[PDB]
């Protein structure tokens, strides 16, 4: 009974979370009432990881849903699986973040969080071994970046030894609501920088262009946008909700071989567009889950190195012949895998496929590609900052110029980190 | 696409064969710490045999036999000849040869002074040759005190072996040389022989009244193009090669190169390896083995073959690099790892 | 070849054959390391409550 | 008779201990519910069997066994399986989440709060025994428990009995069938601190089971499954003589004193033959000189290394089913005319062989098929240090770049505890080559 708490954060963190959540509840066979109906034992097996049983054989998400504003929330308990979740997970003000990251984390967060980590308690509390904690979030508004890595530094806090993990959207200029994002976003960065174990990093970008250019979505919507990031974090928690032949814990070890350098690439196969019935073979899994087309990150992975990679192979398919594939890609591009880890790139299966697919692949890589993500930000943060554009929506929270020219250093940091370990 | 590392960047030979490789456009190079290869152009000394054929996937292959040092060490082949059955110590083609270890350090000392005394007592010729594998240092000398006492002033195990007075001398020049053979062995021990071989003559008339000089006793391409003074006198670098050799026999001796040597270079080069197959075959190991191999002969005046030495990393003929190269990407290399004549080598058949 | 030691019994039997002849740490230390890489983590995890207090 | 207690440390281990007892019963007529129709003397009894079995006043014949792991999942199999009336609560020991591959994890931060638990249990069995020998400890290279708990339990067992033998069981790490990258970080740290408490160690290489089930058994992926039924065959043949009448291998003293001359390197090789699949229509009976003969074959090596290029310092041949000792010697001169086995000069040229007329017992429905004679060889070459080699290489590509130390100095150990026990595995592969090479 290795249970995680979830927590979804924000517009973004909300709507990416609640599609989650239908996403897997469909897999695990719980309807949007909380009753199983599923046919397999595998779909009950791990259930108690991310499901409390409730009376009735009901079984009711760990998840606490948290924003500032009612609006987003408001859609979710609507939604179709919204009576899943329990109605006190609910925890929201009235006031808004405004996009301002100072307003998340440090006035109008900080009003909200004690009230927040009451429900987290609750949840551990009841929680035979609790593994650690999820939290789904954009870094580019002002709940889920301000406030939602302030709930970050209370729970490491309250919980020192527990794995905090974290799904992380990225901004990009090309799907972007306010220019202060670059703003919101580095300040959060080097909060998962210190208080995260595993980041997953997801592009706006990357999904934009994914739905454009290979889903062949004309005019994408954040609607489009979340149905990929639904798919994937259904695929990198497989490992975590059946049974196969692992615990955050023990990803983590495997996946960090650096404390800070804990932000992955995810990336999911197959991605069709509307000969959407053609069965996909396993070379051809294995060749687009490399691809960089396919992964979510918006980083070309054939820039930097990979430290460590994790791919999950879903539904019946000849392991014999998944291994030869992976040895075969590993074999026929090892220049971009660092040498000085043996065996850095591991495989799992799993027999149950995701809805409607013969068979699937989910990418986890910890690719130091991943700067240039970084560098972007970091760019439109300078190109604002040294004309000190926009700050005075910060400083009217209290916030000091000193705060962002730290944050500045700390991202470019980190930059330089992933850039001696490509060399 | 196959892939394969580079260990030892002094290989002539094998800079040719991985310059060949990669024009192939299906052999990618990696870097020499990179243990994801297919093969390895391994290094000289203390080769990591070890690690090989551990890759998941991945079928190894290495240019080189665990244990061939057997064969090619001077006091190694020794101690193998005259302790193996299949070779005997009555070897008719090997010279008369003992382990002798400096007297500052098992030892022939005295069985080769019996031998000697033998000798010294029956009239015959008794000139031996002491020398070693820390040589660029050799002595030739028919005074046993002034080859024992040279063996200790060094610290390194010596060899004396009987030397050939009577070899066959080529004329015009009346200058003597010897043989070299590139013998080619694959994975499935198949001994492959070079078709071309190579002379290494003496451009100083031999000498049989004066050892102290040796530049008209010893036939190294360097010895012979750094103290003689007739270098390239009579054929390119000291370097006859088959094709005029044979055509000599033929005016001068009224046989071939087959019918006299080559059959017992043949003959000889069987017994080596057939003897050390239990040792170093790799037919059921978890990696693959290939090497080549560089075998030295003298001819007496009688027409008949010695074997002198083996060479475990050998160079080859300018005139023969492209030939000889791409033969090993084709029998040794490309066997394991095919691509998407008339050979140029002479299987050896034996049994297994 | 010679075989020495012949036992024989009804399970089995089990004899030689030779083909050549020839030519702590305390209770007291353990708990010590076990106490001193306690006392490190401890150390570790003040500096981060300290960390998380500034 | 003398005791021997088993003790079975995380998921490998518990598994491989599965297995094991699931194959003595089989042996020696005992049925899952503990009953023993052939075991005349009710409740009691000084047999050979009786040194792996305690029996209780109602005819139970109970394994001298413990199980520990960090987490339960892989013990309750145990609870609930085929044999789990033979075992007690009391012998079962499952903590609530494991190390994470962390041998830091597992020997300092949660084995310094359950270990006094699992001495107890252990004490629990030992209170049953009359004269006991030692323990047998199974358990893995790679695991957190596995590697991090058991040298922290060999310390402790160390002091608690100081006079009895440890014999290891280990489980060396192989790419193949794992997932985690530190493993040559956590075998490395606990070969250092269990060397000078073990007094000799049976490695098998996952990598080797892996091939001889694809190349032997015809099994394209093979599972835990099939790798445990075919290694509690090797293991089964190296206890045997524990188990049974006989007189090699008689105690646990005898298998240091034929096979571990010098004390740290206590590594014999494991070479079993012959290894036929069940679902072949119907095998050729090879003869004692065929499978002597593959024992000398690196195919069957529960290590893949080479020993034509290695020094031999003890051999023993153990023997099941159909065989005589005319035949033995037989095959044996045959194979030196024949083989590459050089001895040290300090030792003499021999073989100590068993013979057990009893041929191996196959598990019903398994894998492997029931062949009429079998032959386990253990010999200490120096050739076994090219594993050590392979993993002390490893451990340097990452250590060069302080790759995954802030999970182990996060646990609380130091970082200097890497290079010490780098420098020991560094000074244990010059003993081999001082002993093997001229
Ligand atoms: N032969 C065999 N090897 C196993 C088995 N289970 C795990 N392994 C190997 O053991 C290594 C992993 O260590 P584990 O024993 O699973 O870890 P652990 O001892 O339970 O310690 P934790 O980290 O706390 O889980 C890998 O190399 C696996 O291949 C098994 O049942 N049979
Ligand atoms: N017993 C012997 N009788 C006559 N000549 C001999 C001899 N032993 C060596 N030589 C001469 O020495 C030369 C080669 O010596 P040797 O081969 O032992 O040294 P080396 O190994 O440095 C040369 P390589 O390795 O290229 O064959 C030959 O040209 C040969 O003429
Ligand atoms: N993928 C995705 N991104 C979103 C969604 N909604 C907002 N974003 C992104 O998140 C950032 C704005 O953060 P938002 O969640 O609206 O701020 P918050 O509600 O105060 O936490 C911008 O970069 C948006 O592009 C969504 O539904 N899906
Ligand atoms: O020009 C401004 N900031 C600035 C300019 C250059 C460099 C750095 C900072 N601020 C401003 C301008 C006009 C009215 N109010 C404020
Ligand atoms: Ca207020
Ligand atoms: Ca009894
Ligand atoms: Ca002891
Ligand atoms: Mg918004
Ligand atoms: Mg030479
Ligand atoms: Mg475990």
């Amino acid at each position: 009974m290795r249970e995680i708490v979830h927590i979804q954060a924000g517009q973004c963190g909300n709507q990416i979370g609640a599609k989650f959540w239908e996403v897997i509840s469909d897999e695990h066979g719980i309807d949007p009432t909380g009753s199983y109906h599923g046919d397999s034992d595998l779909q009950l097996e791990r259930i108690n990881v991310y499901y409390n049983e409730a009376t009735g054989n009901k079984y009711v998400p760990r998840a606490i849903l948290v924003d500032l504003e009612p609006g987003t929330m408001d859609s979710v308990r609507s939604g179709p699986f919204g009576q899943i979740f329990r109605p006190d997970n609910f925890v929201f003000g009235q006031s808004g973040a405004g996009n301002n990251w100072a307003k998340g984390h440090y006035t109008e967060g900080a009003e909200l969080v004690d009230s927040v980590l009451d429900v987290v308690r609750k949840e551990s509390e009841s929680c035979d071994c609790l593994q650690g904690f999820q939290l789904t979030h954009s870094l580019g508004g002002g709940t889920g970046s301000g406030m939602g890595t302030l709930l970050i530094s209370k729970i490491r806090e309250e919980y020192p030894d527990r794995i905090m993990n974290t799904f992380s959207v990225m901004p990009s200029p090309k799907v972007s609501d306010t220019v202060v994002e670059p703003y919101n976003a580095t300040l959060s960065v080097h909060q998962l920088v210190e208080n995260t174990d595993e980041t997953y990093c997801i592009d706006n970008e990357a999904l934009y262009d994914i739905c454009f250019r290979t889903l062949k979505l004309t005019t994408p919507t954040y609607g489009d946008l979340n149905h990929l990031v639904s798919a994937t974090m259904s695929g990198v928690t497989t490992c975590l909700r059946f049974p196969g032949q692992a615990d955050l814990r023990k990803l983590a070890v495997n996946m960090v071989p650096f404390p800070r350098l804990h932000f992955f690439m995810p990336g999911f196969a197959p991605l069709t567009s509307r000969q959407q019935y053609r069965a996909l073979t396993v070379p051809e899994l294995t060749q687009q889950m490399f691809d960089s087309k396919n992964m979510m990150a918006a980083c070309d992975p054939r820039h930097g190195r990979y430290l460590t990679v994790a791919a999950i192979f879903r539904g019946r398919m000849s392991m014999k012949e998944v291994d030869e594939q992976m040895l075969n890609v590993q074999n026929k591009n090892s220049s971009y895998f660092v040498e000085w880890i043996p065996n850095n790139v591991k495989t799992a299966v799993c027999d149950i496929p995701p809805r409607g697919l013969k068979m699937s692949a989910t990418f986890i890589g910890n690719s130091t590609a991943i700067q240039e993500l970084f560098k972007r930000i970091s760019e439109q943060f300078t190109a604002m900052f040294r004309r000190k554009a926009f700050l005075h929506w910060y400083t009217g929270e209290g916030m000091d110029e000193m705060e962002f020219t730290e944050a500045e250093s700390n991202m470019n940091d980190l930059v330089s980190e992933y850039q001696q370990y490509q060399d | 696409m196959y892939t394969f590392v580079v260990r030892d960047e002094n290989s002539s030979v094998y800079a040719e064969v991985s310059r060949l490789l990669l024009a192939t456009g299906q052999w990618k190079r990696l870097r020499k710490d990179n243990p994801r290869f297919n093969l390895m152009l391994g290094e000289r000394n203390r080769l990591p045999f070890g690690r090989l054929g551990h890759e998941p996937g991945l079928v190894q292959l290495v240019n080189y036999y665990r244990g061939a040092d057997k064969l090619c060490r001077k006091a190694s082949l020794v101690k193998l000849i005259k302790t193996s059955p299949e070779l005997s110590e009555s070897c008719t083609w090997f010279p008369e040869s003992y382990v002798i270890y400096p007297t500052n350090l098992t030892d022939e000392r005295e069985v080769f002074l019996a031998a000697y005394n033998r000798r010294r007592e029956g009239r015959e010729g008794n000139v031996w040759i002491a020398k070693s594998s820390a040589g660029a240092g050799i002595l030739i000398s028919s005074e046993a005190s002034e080859l024992l006492d040279f063996i200790d002033e060094q610290g390194q195990v010596h060899v004396i072996q009987k030397y050939l007075e009577k070899p066959l001398l080529l004329e015009p020049g009346h200058r003597k040389f010897d043989i070299r053979s590139w013998v080619l062995v694959d994975h499935l021990y198949n001994i492959y022989l070079y078709r071309e071989g190579v002379l290494r003559t003496s451009s100083e008339p031999y000498n049989s009244a004066n050892f102290q000089d040796k530049t008209c006793h010893l036939t190294n391409h360097c010895i012979q193009k750094e103290y003689s003074k007739n270098y390239g006198r009579y054929e390119e670098g000291n370097e006859m090669f088959f094709e005029e050799f044979n055509q000599y026999l033929m005016d001068a001796l009224n046989t071939t190169l087959e019918n006299s040597i080559l059959l017992q270079i043949k003959h000889i080069i069987r017994s080596c390896l057939m003897c050390i197959e239990p040792a170093i075959s790799t037919k059921h190991l978890h990696y693959q083995s290939f090497q080549l191999f560089g075998f030295d002969f003298m001819v007496d005046e009688e027409l008949k073959v010695w074997l002198i030495e083996v060479n475990g990393a050998p160079a080859c003929a300018q005139k023969l690099y492209a030939e000889l190269c791409q033969g090993i990407v084709d029998v040794a290399i490309s066997s394991v790892f095919p691509l998407a004549p008339t050979s140029i080598f002479i299987k050896l058949h034996h049994h297994h | 070849m010679e075989v020495i030691e012949l036992n024989k019994c009804t399970s089995g039997q089990s004899f030689e054959v030779i083909l050549k002849p020839p030519s702590d740490p305390s209770l007291e230390e353990i708990q010590k390391k076990l106490e001193a890489a306690e006392e490190r983590r401890k150390y570790q995890e003040a500096e981060l409550l300290k960390h998380l207090a500034e | 008779m003398r005791e021997c207690i088993s003790i079975h440390v995380g998921q490998a281990g518990v598994q491989i201990g599965n297995a094991c007892w699931e194959l003595y019963c089989l042996e020696h007529g005992i049925q899952p519910d503990g009953q023993m129709p052939s075991d005349k003397t009710i409740g009691g009894g000084d047999d050979s069997f009786n040194t792996f079995f305690s029996e209780t006043g109602a005819g139970k014949h109970v394994p001298r066994a413990v199980f520990v792991d960090l987490e339960p999942t892989v013990i309750d199999e145990v609870r609930t399986g085929t044999y789990r009336q033979l075992f007690h609560p009391e012998q079962l020991i499952t903590g609530k989440e494991d190390a994470a591959n962390n041998y830091a994890r597992g020997h300092y931060t949660i084995g310094k709060e359950i270990i006094d638990l699992v001495l107890d249990r252990i004490r629990k069995l030992a209170d049953q025994c009359t004269g006991l020998q030692g323990f047998l400890v199974f358990h893995s290279f790679g695991g957190g428990t596995g590697s991090g708990f058991t040298s922290l339990l060999m310390e402790r067992l160390s002091v608690d009995y100081g006079k009895k033998s440890k014999l290891e069981f280990s489980i060396y790490p192989a790419p193949q069938v794992s997932t985690a990258v530190v493993e040559p970080y956590n075998s490395i740290l606990t070969t250092h601190t269990t060397l000078e408490h073990s007094d000799c160690a049976f490695m098998v290489d996952n990598e080797a089971i892996y091939d001889i089930c694809r190349r032997n058994l015809d099994i394209e992926r093979p599972t835990y499954t099939n790798l445990n039924r075919l290694i509690s065959q090797i293991v089964s043949s190296i206890t045997a003589s524990l188990r049974f009448d006989g007189a090699l291998n008689v105690d646990l003293t005898e298998f240091q004193t034929n096979l571990v001359p010098y004390p740290r390197i206590h590594f014999p090789l494991a070479t079993y033959a012959p290894v036929i699949s069940a679902e072949k229509a119907y095998h050729e009976q090879l003869s004692v000189a065929e499978i002597t003969n593959a024992c000398f074959e690196p195919a069957n090596q529960m290590v893949k290394c080479d020993p034509r290029h290695g020094k031999y310092m003890a051999c023993c041949l153990l023997y099941r089913g159909d065989v005589v000792p005319k035949d033995v010697n037989a095959a044996i001169a045959t194979i030196k005319t024949k083989r590459s086995i050089q001895f040290v000069d300090w030792c003499p040229t021999g073989f100590k062989v068993g013979i057990n007329y009893q041929p191996p017992t196959v598990v019903p429905g398994g894998d492997l098929a029931k062949v009429q004679r079998a032959v386990c060889m253990l010999s200490n070459t120096t050739a076994i240090a090219e594993a050590w080699a392979r993993l002390d290489h490893k451990f340097d590509l990452m250590y060069a770049k302080r790759a995954f130390v802030h999970w182990y100095v996060g646990e609380g150990m130091e970082e200097g505890e890497f290079s010490e026990a780098r420098e020991d595995m560094a000074a244990l592969e010059k003993d081999y080559e001082e002993v093997g090479v001229d």
